[PDB]
RNA sequence: CCCGGCGAGGGGAGUGAAAAAGAACCUGAAACCGUGUACGUACAAGCAGUGGGAGCACGCUUAGGCGUGUGACUGCGUACC
RNA sequence: ACCGGGAGAUAGCU
RNA sequence: GUGAAGAGGGAAACAACCCAGACCGCCAGCUAAGGUCCCAAAGUCAUGGUUAAGUGGGAAACGCGGAAGAUGUAACGGGGCUAAACCAUGCACCGAAGCUGCGGCAGCGACGCUUAUGCGUUGUUGGGUAGGGGAGCGUUCUGUAAGCCUGCGAAGGUGUGCUGUGAGGCAUGCUGGAGGUAUCAGAAGUGCGAAUGCUGACAUAAGUAACGAUAAAGCGGGUGAAAAGCCCGCUCGCCGGAAGACCAAG
RNA sequence: GAACUCGCUGUGAAGAUGCAGUGUACCCGCGGCAAG
């Protein structure tokens, strides 16, 4: 069953939170959650915390089998920005995709 | 416009007047009489060739009822008329103004727009003589 | 009566854009820079169907001298003896024979030496 | 026949239009030169 | 002192190219509790090599 | 219709020994030159070559006309400051005549990608034995 | 209902025509920046394109050499006003 | 010294 | 004469030298100048000599010398060349957008069937700044329009295919769910790419120096999910005619 | 303005990284030397 998590104007930058997430990709949940949990990066703290939301969601919505789920896509954009006197504070947008195959 | 290296309120701004704005003007010009009356000539002279033209002698309604003029239509076969005569009638006005396709005016109610536009036009023997009479 | 000339300017950039697929980044994204391009590569087009001509004849010639040489006669020489026997053979179809025919060319070449004398 | 009504040929010209493209013509200043 | 051009994105993306940080992918396991940890580092719950310690 | 194109892959190219031994340089570097690019062969094609390979033997047995003996003298940038570091052609060829056989023939033959691919095709040895004699090189004379 | 920090945000169920209508709320393209997919590149020198072009995956006339996506390589080519 | 108006003040030239 | 306002070719590239006037296309042939050892295509051509000097491939005047020059030979374009240099003659080829061969157009006349005013020949023109003349496409609004299409799907956006010398036009997948509008005319606030043109949005420099007094912090505990700079206690240190406290103004 | 931003020789409204010939160089970062 596929599942995805997304948050919404995160207090971060649009490119440094790609970073962390770039160890995300491809990588299975078992070892991603401990690699966050031990990353310095403030942008794992939102990776983990995006993660948790994901694989609770593929718990509750699916039966059961949550080991097995297997990351797949990952990605990090831009979000709205806020001006301010010139200083201009960006947002990232970050979205997680499990699914078991 | 409104308010105060160039102005804001040069066109090249924004919220500014246009370079060159229209202002009141009238697009209307004079026609000469001997060209309208030729026009005029010509456009029935095309009509009656085109056999769009029906001339009844009498075609007033005893009542103002709209029934009654949509009936004459019917019983005529024809549904575009124009219907013009020498003398307004009031009970045939008053009837034919909820029709919007069949419309009425009086003997000097000529106009080019009215005649090319309505499909067919139907008149009498005294507006047929009053046209005669009058510019020809 | 304002008229908006916003789809008018998108219909054209749409369809000049439309032929600058794969410029190298910039040039295929950028109006500025795209309509340069693409002017830049009609004029190359155009100079290049008339170069094609050139090239071509350029590539009949190599290989009608090496198939010569081969044989055991100049180009010039074979020229000759063709042009001497009355034939009217262009260049592209004996290119074309000398590859995937050998008995062909052999017997054209020694029609051209008996003919050059 | 009430769109047949047209005007006659050569009695209407649009006139040329200076200032609006290279391909008409002429091209920038208005076709007055330097 | 000031750019005559401006780079393009792959200039950026080979000079970034080195900005990829490496997972540590050395999860130790306590002898007793049995919870992954850092190597050579008190676990959260406050063992290390099987011994305990104050682990406030 | 389109013209046959050389396919880089399905084209042939054997091997054929050339031994000098007492001719002219620069027509032996020419015929090589000629050779390695295929234009002798029907097939030519400038895509791809066609070239059949060579190995060249008795390097130092080139002969060489006129006051070449001495007045003829290569040059290559040494780099860095003052990099004027010269060489004679009578040192060099008594050294490794095999540098001065290769320089000539990358001098006649067109410089590039595939000038360098073709480069790689042409071995130049001093001593008469040769170790490619597995592939049964053919014995052609130039 | 759940994750969540008793926030913010998100995911299910339901309402809702439509939630690819969710209070940042009609339709929503470019400049800007992301993931996957098809192709090329770590011996290759210059307005970065143009013709030639083998190869690399797919659907087609179920081959018959048709197109789509890229172009290793090659002759030529010193931006706009 | 500043604001609104004469004032879209006027000549060259980019 | 050329450029201005002509592309093409050759001379290493070169606006002033030589040949040479681009309607479009064709994987056809012949020639101009210039070349036939390659790069880079064509004779390593033929006849009789000169050149042994790498002159050729840079040099005067003057009496073979003159000659020394461009840091590298670097003044042969690179190799390389004793003919692959020069002189005189000859044929054969390569060689431009030049010519011819074929196909497809716009214009100019000339000629006739003269027509219904088009048709069939006809020779020729079709580079081009400024400028002039002629001929067209596209968008809003109005009459044509109580006509027509449209919830069985229109606008705008986004792909495909088919069309025409051309601005361009038509069918169609995709979110869209309410207007668009045949043809002929009239009427414009009408077609953007540079004016340090203007409003809004978005990249570069960049994860870059710096994080703004160099008086100097540290520990235990508490709130808090998260704590050196949030709070309490403790040790040390700075200012201490101040970095201490009060008034006038804000 | 956009970049797949090399040295030397020659031309050059006259010192060429983009012109012609020529040689070198695996792709991409870090700290300095300031010749342009």
């Amino acid at each position: 069953m596929e599942t995805i998590a997304k948050h919404r104007h995160a207090r971060s930058s649009a490119q440094k939170v790609r970073l962390v997430a770039d160890l995300i990709r491809g990588k299975k949940v078992s070892q991603a959650l401990d690699i966050l949990t031990y990353t310095n990066k403030k942008a794992a703290v939102l990776v983990k915390k995006v993660l948790e939301s994901a694989i609770a969601n593929a718990e509750h919505n699916d039966g059961a089998d949550i080991d097995d789920l297997k990351v797949t896509k990952i990605f990090v954009d831009e979000g709205p920005s806020m001006k301010r006197i010139r200083i201009l504070k960006r947002t990232s947008h970050i979205t997680v995709v499990v699914s078991d195959r | 416009v409104t308010g105060s290296s160039g102005s804001i309120k040069s066109p090249i701004w924004r919220s500014g007047g246009v370079t060159f704005a229209a202002r009141p003007q009238d697009h209307s010009q004079k026609v000469n009489k001997k060209m309208y009356r030729g026009a005029l000539k010509s456009i029935l002279s095309e009509l009656v060739r085109q056999d769009r033209l029906i001339v009844v002698e009498k075609f007033s309604v005893e009542a103002p009822k709209t029934k009654l003029l949509a009936q004459k239509l019917k019983d005529m076969a024809l549904e575009d008329v124009l219907i013009i005569t020498g003398e307004l009638d009031e009970n045939l006005f008053l009837a034919a103004r909820n029709l919007h396709k069949v419309d009425v005016r009086d003997a000097t109610g000529i106009d080019p727009v009215s005649l090319i536009a309505f499909d067919k036009v139907v008149m009498t023997a005294d507006a047929v003589k009053q046209v005669e009479e009058m510019l020809a | 009566a304002r008229v908006k000339r916003g789809v008018i300017a998108r219909a054209r950039h749409k369809k000049i854009l439309k032929q600058a697929k794969g410029y190298y980044g910039a040039r295929s994204r950028v109006y500025r820079v795209a309509f340069q391009a693409v002017i830049k590569a009609g004029q190359y087009a155009y100079r290049d169907r008339r170069q094609r001509k050139r090239q071509f004849r350029q590539l009949w010639i190599a290989r009608i001298n090496a198939a010569a040489r081969q044989n055991g006669i100049s180009y010039s020489k074979f020229i000759n003896g063709l042009k001497k026997a009355s034939v009217e053979i262009d260049r592209k179809i004996l290119a074309d024979i000398a590859v995937f025919d050998k008995v062909a060319f052999t017997a054209l070449v020694e029609k051209a030496k008996a003919a050059l004398a | 026949r009430l769109n047949t009504l047209s005007p006659a040929e050569g009695s209407k010209k649009a006139g040329k239009r200076l200032g609006r493209g290279i391909g008409s013509g002429l091209g920038k200043t208005g076709g007055r030169g330097h | 002192a000031v750019q005559q051009n401006k780079p393009t994105r792959s200039k950026r993306g080979m000079r970034r190219s080195h900005d990829a940080l490496t997972a540590v992918t050395s999860l130790s396991v306590d002898k007793t509790s049995g919870e992954k940890h850092l190597r050579h580092h008190i676990t959260a719950d406050g063992y290390y090599r099987g011994r305990k310690v104050i682990a406030k | 219709m389109k013209t046959f194109t050389a396919k880089p892959e399905t084209v042939k190219r054997d091997w054929y020994v050339v031994d000098a031994t007492g001719k002219t340089l620069g027509r032996l570097a020419t015929e090589l030159a000629r050779r390695l690019r295929g234009k002798h062969k029907a097939e030519y094609t400038p895509h791809v070559d066609t070239g059949d390979y060579i190995i060249v033997l008795n390097a130092d047995k080139v002969a060489v006309t006129g006051n070449k003996r001495t007045d003829k003298v290569y040059y290559h940038h040494t780099g860095h400051i003052g990099g004027i570091k010269q060489a004679t052609f009578e040192e060099m060829i008594a050294r490794r005549p095999e540098r001065v056989i290769e320089i000539a023939v990358k001098g006649m033959l067109p410089k590039g990608p595939l000038g360098r691919a073709m480069f790689r095709k042409l071995k130049v040895y001093a001593g008469n034995e040769h170790n490619h004699a597995a592939q049964q090189p053919q014995v052609l004379d130039i």
